Parts: structure tokens; sequence; C-alpha cells
């Protein structure tokens, strides 16, 4: 309390609708952080945005316990089109989310669960994405779980099930692992284009440089981009080494833009995955021997 | 660059129509080097404009800092019509020759019935020599600046008869009607033309006087009146002038001049957003040392004579006679000094006496302010610029990578400046002799480089380079000043030098007048930023996204942690539960928002920029980080700072509802206790309750209270507390921020909680007495009526303009300023060696004085009875004042017979038969018998 500033509110309404839709969500966390990061990013829209508003409703897990709080709750998730879950590993509370969401999974436009309890992780839900295409990484990360590296495990995994995807359901993986991506990130400008993202796509539909898709930064010149790469952690040290086999990508920077980048994706990894070092060009001009 | 040329410019005008920076993180070097090769008017007009209120004022401030005029304040006639009319008159100055051009400057409030510090027809006359100089028509150009003022101004000083006003044009009520298409709306409340005022009983009357080519207007008084409407039709539809041309000294198609200080930002930037203007700086008056006079001269020897009495032994008596002298110039206020001998106190607290009043007299005479008016195109001589030098060398550089000369001194000796400054503070002895010391010390050093370079006579390119200076160091006492860091610091100096003393005042009227780009610059202090210098530029404000910055947020916790001691100390150490404080924009324009950031410390909240350095959120800082409570706060933005910030007005209110939320307890967090309270009273959220952010409403400036007070329109205080509470209680809401409803119910109940009153000091020439906004915003007394306990709030002012931070009460504040300013003989010799508009400056210091009577009551009563003596109750000097202007001069009458007529001055049944003789003696001169 002295050391962490917390919020008396669970509860973020719209002042005032005027012309615009309304978005309806409902969270259930375990950090105050991530509460109030939410509130901040909701609050921000409410007061700037001019076609959307958001409604955010939420409680932190232990708040389930009480029947006044519970109750609520389902009510919140009958109206919801978000639901959104993270950090939840209490076997007794994980059975009344399940009870609560189970029936309206047709009704959300999505239901976002970061690493919780596997009973919790089967409520995920983005149009045609669940926990069951996770091709045979379902086997792997379900039972890691059971036992903030639990995040990077489920992010670097995402890229490694697109191949064994169709397209659609690749994107909507992606579009997971986007949402997923900028949770972990968890500033409120973050959560603002998370709450964006997933309303474009699922409830109301730098002019050169180098990518990674799991780097949350464009970059602007080599040095940068290879200084990171050697600091990532989840590659072989072989990836590292100067004689490693080196490729080029040349995309556009539209479908990075976009988020519409699954295939970019999925390329990347299987060049990872073989051995080889990768720099990914885009630019949103016509002449890429610029970026070359 | 590609297609305005093909070389020469093939364009005699630019309107952007991006509403984006010319170049894209904005880069305004590239563009002001663009657009000075191109050399037309830059006009920008925003998008929304053909089409909210923080994304206006967000992008607005972005043009401007490309020296942009802006030519837009349903069909689309009128915003086409506006900007098309006003591009092509702005083309027109570049197609019509020089000697056909016709030049309108336009003078308000003469006679006499902002701290401009402007000699305004001592710089007319240079503007029409200037003119002639160039090629202009001017026929029949005066011998002089009083003979310009006699021409328009027939017997201004009232020898003979009247003062009146040299007739330029009697225009009938045909004319008007015709020519005014909107003068039917005027006729609501000032009836059918011409009215009472500037009329014959006919015509209405344009005054002024026309020298040819040049016409210079007067418009004595301002829905405003037929008069009012019909001199800007003579000068447009009549006269049909080319360009006009103001001071700022308020709120068609013609361009729009100001002459506009460079220390007034803020004002400057409202003249672009609501008069079309184009805002060229002039400098304020070469700042002076006020000086010590009369008691305090005497006393500061007093004191000079204790540090030898000791070396004698007997180092007792003088004590008490420093303290009796003490007590004659009424520094007893400012002083704790209690009743108790010298010989019945140990050496320690005789020392801690005269410490105490040794350091109070110290601020009285190294205060920096200037002691006269500026003629544009006058520069200062490099003399008259030393004391300026020597300010600017006493501030530490991290962005220009030099130290402030006196942390260099102190080092020498291994000393910390800020340990000296504190313990100056306290009036230890020997760190208020050491401080004037190295004052001394930096004063000489610095007159030293100033004096080396006046005999080098332009021979050297730059004298800091070839030391005298380090002589005048090592005479002063200090000879180990680390040599590496001095050559930096004076090669800046010199630079400083030659921008303070530079004469591009005429030239940028010059290039505005031929159809060329104006250079635009920063508005501010000089002193703080040096880059205000040099003047004759489109002063800008700056991105409002850009503050605060990290150095104003740790500035703002340092004056806050002694806010909260001092008022702690004055009420058994209890922290306050509420402060009330005023925005203003212009401060923390010079401070990078210093005030501002004060506020977000007051509740425990932080300014969070992002990846591009935008300030543009915010957020709580955990009580641990704090060590208090939170503050709870009533914070008053003027119209100005509204119109400027509403961008920080977002976020304060922001910061205080997040305060007012956060689960800690109530003893720990005032806004929160408070906002549970209102909340349940009120019957709403605890958010709702949590509004402390207010302003004017949207459209609006000030109280009103200015008005009432320079009117002397007004029955009791209830009236002007009255006029406060519904002019000054329109609530900001974050949640709603296009709603800026009026909330009376909330303005009460939140200024009923205030334990005290805060404003931050612009500068020493924008002070207290020196303009009316601060007591137009003082609700000091309107807290003590609210109060079911009827207690007047401890009032605080802060003072940040030099590097010795002071958190100074209302009164010491207004003492400060009586006794560098109106009661200051240097102050009053300076401004009445510029004869009738010296008066001027003399009534309006005295005036605000009265003001902040009726606001605060923090006017000691001596400050009047001094006025009255030095200027009244000396036949000489009163004679010279009415000889010199009456019409300024009946004005110091009215306030001293006012104030006492109100109860605010007890003084001699024949001081007020004297008043009320001389005020019949000067209307007598003024309307005729």
């Amino acid at each position: 309390m002295f050391t962490n500033v917390k919020s008396t509110i669970r509860r973020v309404d719209p002042e005032a609708l005027n012309g615009r839709q309304l978005l309806k969500v409902v969270y259930v966390v375990l950090e105050s952080q991530y509460q109030s990061a939410l509130s901040a990013a909701v609050r921000n829209i409410n007061r700037t945005n001019s076609s959307l508003a958001i409604q955010l409703t939420g409680y932190l897990i232990e708040e389930l316990r009480d029947p006044e709080n519970y109750a609520n709750f389902k009510h919140d998730v009958s109206e919801a089109n978000l639901f959104i879950a993270s950090l939840i590993f209490i076997e007794d509370l994980a059975d009344k989310v399940v009870e609560a969401v189970t029936p309206y999974r047709d009704n959300l436009d999505a239901a976002i669960v970061f690493p919780s309890m596997p009973q919790v992780m089967r409520l995920n839900k983005m149009g045609s994405f669940s926990m069951a295409q996770l091709g045979q990484s379902k086997s792997a990360i379900a039972q890691f779980m059971k036992k903030q590296d639990a995040m990077l495990k489920l992010l670097r995994t995402l890229p490694t099930v697109l191949k064994y995807l169709p397209v659609e359901k690749a994107q909507d993986a992606r579009n997971f692992m986007l949402s997923f991506q900028y949770w972990l990130g968890g500033s409120q400008e973050n959560l603002e284009n998370f709450l964006l993202m997933l309303t474009d796509k699922y409830v109301y539909p730098p002019d050169m440089g180098i990518w990674h898709p799991l780097s949350m930064q464009m970059f602007e010149n080599v040095k940068d981009y290879l200084e990171w790469y050697n600091q990532r952690p989840d590659i072989s040290e072989d990836l590292k080494d100067p004689l490693a086999p080196c490729i080029g990508l040349i995309m556009q920077r539209t479908h990075l833009v976009t988020g519409d980048d699954a295939h970019y994706v999925g390329m990347v990894q299987e060049l990872e995955a073989m051995g080889a070092r990768v720099i990914c060009v885009f630019s949103g001009g016509l002449d890429f021997s610029k970026p070359v | 660059n590609e297609y305005f040329w093909d070389p020469l410019p093939i364009v005699d005008a630019v309107v952007s129509l991006t509403g984006f920076a010319l170049v894209g993180r904005q880069d305004h070097p590239r563009a002001i080097e663009s657009l000075k090769k191109l050399n037309r008017p830059y006009m920008c007009a925003l998008p929304l404009v053909f089409q909210h209120p923080i994304q206006v004022a967000l992008q607005i401030a972005i043009p401007e800092l490309d020296g942009a005029i802006e030519p837009i304040i349903i069909a689309l006639q009128d915003r086409l019509e506006a900007i098309a009319q006003r591009a092509m008159k702005w083309a027109n100055l570049r197609k019509k020759p020089k000697l056909d051009k016709k030049v309108a400057i336009t003078v308000f409030s003469f006679p006499p019935d902002t701290a401009a510090y402007l000699d305004v027809f001592g710089s007319i006359y240079e503007v029409m020599k200037g003119l002639q100089g160039n090629g202009y028509d001017v026929q029949d150009l005066p011998g002089s600046a009083k003979e310009l003022m006699e021409a328009v101004i027939h017997d201004a000083q009232a020898q003979y008869n009247s003062p009146e006003l040299n007739i330029a044009h009697r225009m009938s009520v045909e004319q008007y009607e015709r020519l005014t298409p909107y003068s039917v709306r005027l006729e609501e409340n000032w009836g059918k033309p011409p009215g009472h005022l500037n009329s014959d009983g006919q015509n209405l009357l344009i005054y002024g006087k026309e020298f040819g080519n040049v016409f210079i207007g007067v418009q004595p008084t301002f829905s405003p009146h037929h008069g009012f409407a019909a001199y800007y039709t003579y000068l447009n539809h009549i006269w049909k002038a080319d360009a006009v041309l103001h001071f700022g000294t308020e709120f068609g198609t013609i361009p729009n001049l100001y002459y506009y200080a460079a220390n007034n930002p803020s004002e400057a930037t409202i003249a672009k957003r609501r008069g079309y203007a184009s805002t060229i700086s002039y400098l304020t008056p070469p700042a002076e040392n006020a000086g010590l006079y009369k008691g305090l001269q005497e006393l500061n020897e007093l004191i000079g004579s204790y540090q030898t009495l000791k070396d004698s032994g007997r180092g007792i008596q003088i004590v008490n006679t420093i303290m009796d002298q003490a007590r004659i110039c009424n520094l007893d206020q400012d002083v704790n000094l209690p009743d108790i001998n010298a010989e019945e106190m140990d050496q320690g607290q005789r020392d801690t006496i005269v410490g105490s009043v040794y350091r109070k007299l110290m601020e009285i005479e190294s205060r920096l302010l200037p002691c006269g008016l500026h003629v544009i195109g006058q520069p200062p001589s490099a003399e008259e610029a030393i004391a300026t030098l020597v300010n600017i060398a006493s501030l530490d550089r991290e962005d220009e990578g030099i130290w402030a000369l006196p942390t260099l001194i102190a080092e020498s000796i291994g000393r910390n400046m800020e340990e000296i400054y504190r313990n100056s503070d306290k009036g230890i002895l020997a760190d208020v002799e050491l401080l004037q010391d190295i004052t001394l010390a930096t004063r000489a050093a610095v007159a030293a480089l100033v004096q080396e370079q006046i005999n080098a006579d332009g021979r050297v390119s730059f004298v800091s380079k070839l030391a005298p200076w380090v002589k005048s160091l090592c005479d002063s006492g200090y000879p180990n000043v680390n040599e590496e860091k001095l050559k930096p610091l004076f090669e800046y100096l010199e630079f400083c030098l030659e921008q303070v003393c530079a004469d591009n005042e005429f030239g940028g009227l010059l290039q505005a007048l031929e159809g060329e780009y104006v250079l635009p610059g920063p508005g501010g202090d000089p002193i703080r930023n040096p880059n205000v210098l040099p003047t004759g530029k489109n002063i800008h404000a700056l991105d409002p996204q850009s503050i605060p910055t990290l150095a104003a947020v740790q500035s703002a916790k340092v004056v806050v942690d002694r806010l909260l001691e001092r008022q702690r100390a004055e009420n058994g150490g209890n922290y306050p539960e509420t402060i009330a404080s005023v925005l203003w924009g212009t401060d923390n324009i010079k401070t990078y928002g210093e005030s501002l950031a004060q506020i977000m410390w007051m509740v425990g909240a932080k300014p969070v920029p992002d990846a591009l350095g935008r300030v543009n959120k915010i957020e709580l800082v955990p009580l641990e980080e704090l060590g208090r409570p939170r503050i709870d706060v009533v914070v008053n933005c003027s119209g100005v700072f509204r119109d400027l910030f509403i961008n920080q007005m977002n976020l304060l209110d922001q910061a205080v509802k997040l305060a007012a939320e956060a689960d800690e307890p109530l003893e720990m967090n005032f806004v929160r206790k408070h906002a549970l309270e209102q909340a349940e009273e009120m019957g709403i959220g605890v958010r709702e309750a949590a509004t402390r952010i207010f302003s004017n409403a949207s459209g609006s400036y000030s109280s009103n209270v200015n008005l009432a007070v320079e009117n002397s329109s007004w029955e009791d205080e209830s009236e002007l507390q009255e006029m406060y509470l519904k002019r000054k209680s329109f609530a900001f809401n974050s949640d709603n921020p296009g709603m800026m409803d009026q909330n009376r119910d909330m303005f009460e109940r939140a200024l009923k909680t205030a334990d005290a009153t805060f404003q931050n000091l612009d500068s020493s020439e924008i002070s207290l007495t020196d303009v009316s906004h601060y007591f137009d915003s003082d609700p000091t007394k309107l807290i003590s009526t609210l109060r079911d306990d009827g207690k007047a709030p401890a009032a605080y002012i802060a003072d940040t303009t030099t590097a010795n931070a002071q958190v100074r009460t209302l009164s010491e504040t207004v003492r400060l300023d009586a006794r560098t300013k109106l009661l200051n003989p240097k102050w009053y010799e300076g401004m009445l060696s510029h004869g009738y508009e010296g008066v001027r400056e003399l009534s309006k210091r005295l005036v605000n004085t009265m003001g902040w009577s009726a606001t605060a009551g923090a006017v000691d009563n001596w400050v009047y009875e001094d006025a009255n003596s030095t200027f009244i109750k000396d036949e000489e000097m009163c004679k010279r004042l009415m000889d010199l202007n009456p019409n300024s001069f009946r004005r110091m009458v009215s306030t001293l017979l006012e104030v006492n007529g109100r109860g605010y001055w007890e003084t001699s049944d024949e001081n007020l038969e004297r008043l009320q003789e001389l005020y019949q003696e000067v209307e007598d001169r003024i309307e005729g018998v």
C-alpha cells in the first residue's frame, strides 16, 4: 500500500457515449498494475477517440470469493464483447470463472486468457484460434503452466505453430501472439493498442527499416538490430556466429502496420529453425533498392 | 524549395493548409532556414477550421514555432474569404511601392485614466524616422517625441487649456452605418449612433494625426461602442492602411503587426490567435540592481560597522541600534526581531539577528529590475548590460555545458553554493557575508570582461579567446577558480553581451512591411534563456507537450518541500489539507513547467514523457516516495493558461482523481479525505467530487476583479468575491474535455477547505504590483468568507527567478515590490526621467497595490503612508508630477483617497485634506472650470 499505489475503482464507464459504439470488457487478474493500466488505457480511449467508447468491469481474482462480487461478474460476462484473464492460479475460483464464461463462449467476440491453470486457458477463443490449435506444442505449454518465464515460453512457441495452420487460422493465432506481446509490454499505450486491435479485428470492422516478429520496435540500422539479435536468449549461439547462413527477406510495411503478417512470421521461424540468421527489411515506398 | 522557385521566388506569400510543422519529431531549424531563403509571409490555417479542444491547442502551437501568421481564429464563405483577403493584403505589401505604402500606428489609453515598459511616443518617433530613412512618404515629421505627442494630444500636460485629442476625421452616421455593416449589432446597449463616446452630437470622432502615408491613431477607450468600431472603419475603408502596427499594452483583412515585450510570450501568443497578429519582440529596459536608499542605506552602514566593533570588543550596543533602525524600516515584519536587548543575548544569536536583517537588505539591494522605459530601436550600451550579464552568469547550464561563475568561486573554497544559499536563508552571519562577498566578486569579474571589450573597440571578434577576469577574481580573493571552466563561461557571456546590444528591432518591422518573412524565436526571460535574445523576432511560446522537463519537476519538489516547511512552522507543525494555487502560461513557458509541476507534486504525481519526449501521461507516486500525505489542491488556471496548456489541465485533473480513488488511509491522502466527504454531501461519486481544476468559461479571461478595481466601480469585497465565484468556477473534466460546465457548488466546497493560497512570481519586471493579473486571480479573502471558521488562509508567493529559490509570504512579496519599485528613488526617478509616461508607471504600481488591499489585505499601512510622503507631501515632487502628467497624477490622488475611503489606509486628517484639494486642483486643469 505504502510502496504500491492501488485503486478502489474496479469499473470505468465512458462519461457520455454520444455517437460512438460501446465495447464491453470484463477482466480477472492478480496484478494491481495491469488493473490500473487497463483503467488508464480505457479512460484515455473514452476521452480522445470519437467513434469508440469502452466500459471496463473487473475483479482481482480473490474478490470473486464473496457472492456480492461473483454475481455482478457473471452478469458482466453475459453482456461482454471481450473477456480477459491473466495469472489465475487458485483451483477454487478458476472453476467459478469457467462456469461463468463457458455459456457465453459464442456470445464473446473474443476471450483472452494469459498464463492461468489449464481449465481457464481453454476459455481462449480468438476467431478460429483456441489452445486446441497449438499443433503438438499444446502438450508442452499446458504442463509448464500447471507448474514471467511462463509468459515468454508461450510467446516464443506461437510462431512455431503458424506453419501447421491454414492462413486465416494462422492470422488468428498471430493476432493472439500480438495481443500477448502488447500485454507483456504492459504500458498504457500497449494496452490501448491491445483493445483497438481486438475491437478492429473481432468486434467492429518509419519509411523503411528492419523488423523481427519478437521485437516490439522496428530498427533503422543494422548495428541496433544485430546488438538486439545477439542478446536474444531464445536462439542457439549458432545463429549469432557471423559464419551462420544469413537470409534477407523483403516485405511491405503495409502488412507490418496492419498486423496481417502471419506468413511473414512463419517464414522467419522456418529459417531460424533451420539455423539461419534473418534480416527482414520493409519499405512503405516502391523502391526496395533503398533498404537492400 | 522545388516549386516556389525556378534563381528567384515566384510566390509573394505561402498559405499552409497542412496544419503541421513544415518539416516533421518536428524540425524547426531546417524549416526556418527554408522559409528565410524564400523570405515571404508564412501563413498557416489548421484543417480543423474546415470541419476536440486539446488537439486544437497541441496543433496550433507547432506552426507558431515556424513563424506562421494565422488568418483564422454554416457556409465555407467566411473562412475561405478571410484566408484569401489576408493573403492578398500580405502579397500587396510586396506589389505596392514604398512611397505609396500607408502605415497606420495605433495607440491605446492616451490620455491614461501589461508590464509593457514602453516609452510609446518615444518609440513611435524612432519608427517614423526609420520609415523616412527608408523612403516611405512621412510628411512634417516633428522635432522630437514630445512634439509628436503635442501633435496628437494638444496641451497633454494641461499648462494652458484642457488636454484634448487632435480630431483626424469627423464621421457622419451616414458613412459609419454604410461602411460598418455590423453597426446595428452594437446598437443593443450603445443605442443609435453616434452615442455619448467619441461624439460631437452628429458625427463619430476618429482621433489621431496624418503625417503623409503614416497615420498615428488613438483609441482612448473600448460589445465595443460605435467610436471603437468607427476607428477601425476609418483605417480599413477610408484612410485605407496597408499595414497597422499596435503596441502590446484588449479582445479587418490588412496585416496586423504588434511590438510585444520579448518577456511576454503568453499574451503575444494570444494576439497571434485572436487578432491575426505577427508579434515582433522588443527588449525590456536593461535591468539595474534596485540598490539601498534613506533608512535602508543607513542600516547597511550600521551593519558594515558590526564586524569592526567586534574587533574592539564593544560589539553589543550596535546590535541594539541595528535592531532599532531595522524597526524604523519596518523590516520587523520580514525578520523576527524579538523585544530583547543585545546584552541579554549570547554571541550566537546576536550574529543571527544581524545575518537575518542583512540577508533581507541584500535581497532588496541585489533585486534585478528595470528602472525606466524602452524606446524601440534604442538598445542598451555595454555598461547598462553588465547587471543583466551578472545574473546570466549566475545560473548553471547543462545544455550549454557551463557552470554559474558563483558555483566555481564557491567550489574554489570547497563549498557547495546550495549550502550557502540555505545558510544565508537561516541568517547565519558568516554565510550572509560569504554570499555578499561572492556576489561582489561575480559583479566585478563580469564588469572586467565588459570593460575589456569596450576598449578592444571591435578589433578582435571575441575578446574572451585571447586575462582581466582572472585578475578581478584574484583581486576579490579567489585565486584557485578552475580556468578550464572559466574559458567557455566568458565565451558565452561575451556572446550574450552582443545579443543584448543587438539593434534588430526596427529591422523586424521593415521585413514585415516589405512583405518578407520575420525570423521566429522563443519568448521568455532573457536571463534564464538568452536565446530570447536578440530581439526583433516573431516570438512564439513552446510545444505544450514539451513540459514539464525533468529539471522543472526536480525544482518543483524543492519549492513544494519549502512551501510545506514554512506552512507547518506557522501552524503548530500540521501540513495544510488544501492549497489553492493560480497557474499562468507566462512563468511555465519561462521555467519549462515548474509551477505546473509543483501542483503535480502536491497530490504525489509525476508526468510520464513517452518514447518521443512528449508529456501526455501522468501517474501517482507511492506514499513511500512522497514521504508525506497527498495535499488537496484548488487550481485557478488563467484563461491564457487554458488557451495554451489545456493539455496540462487534462493531466492535473487526471492526477487529482487518481489521488481521490487511491486505496490509502484518509490521514495520508487529503484529496481522498475531502472527496469522500464532498461526494456524500453532494450525493455523487468520489471521482466527480474530486473536481479541482478550474478556469474562466471557454472564450473568457480574468475574474473581472482587475476591471472593478481599475474603475473604482464596486461597493464592498462581497461584490468582487461574488463575480469571482460566477466567472472562475468553470470546471475542467478529463473524462469529458469538451464540456467545461460551471460548477460553483464544487468551487465553493473546495475553496472552503483551503489553508493557503499560492502563486509563482513571473519575473522581477512582471512582479505583483507591475500588472493587475495576480490580484485579479487571488482567492485569499474569498476563502476567509467561505470558511465556516472565517480564518484567512496564509498567502505564499514562490520566486525561482535567480539560483536562490525563495518562498515568500504575499506580504513579504508586496513589501519587496514597494521597497524596490514605487518607494525606491532609483525606480521612480528612472521612470520620471522619461516625463509624461513616467507618471503612468508610478500610478500603475499604486493602483495594483490597492488591488492587493481588496483581494488579500496583504498591504502594510506604511506603504500607502510613504507613497503619500514621497509623492504628495513633498510640494516639489507633487507640483512636478502634476505639471508632468495631470491624468496619471489625478489617478495617483484618487488611489490614495480611495484606499483611505475604503478602510485600507489610516493617516492624518491633514494628509486627506491636501489630497482632496489636489484632486480638485487637477480636475480643474483637465476638465476646465
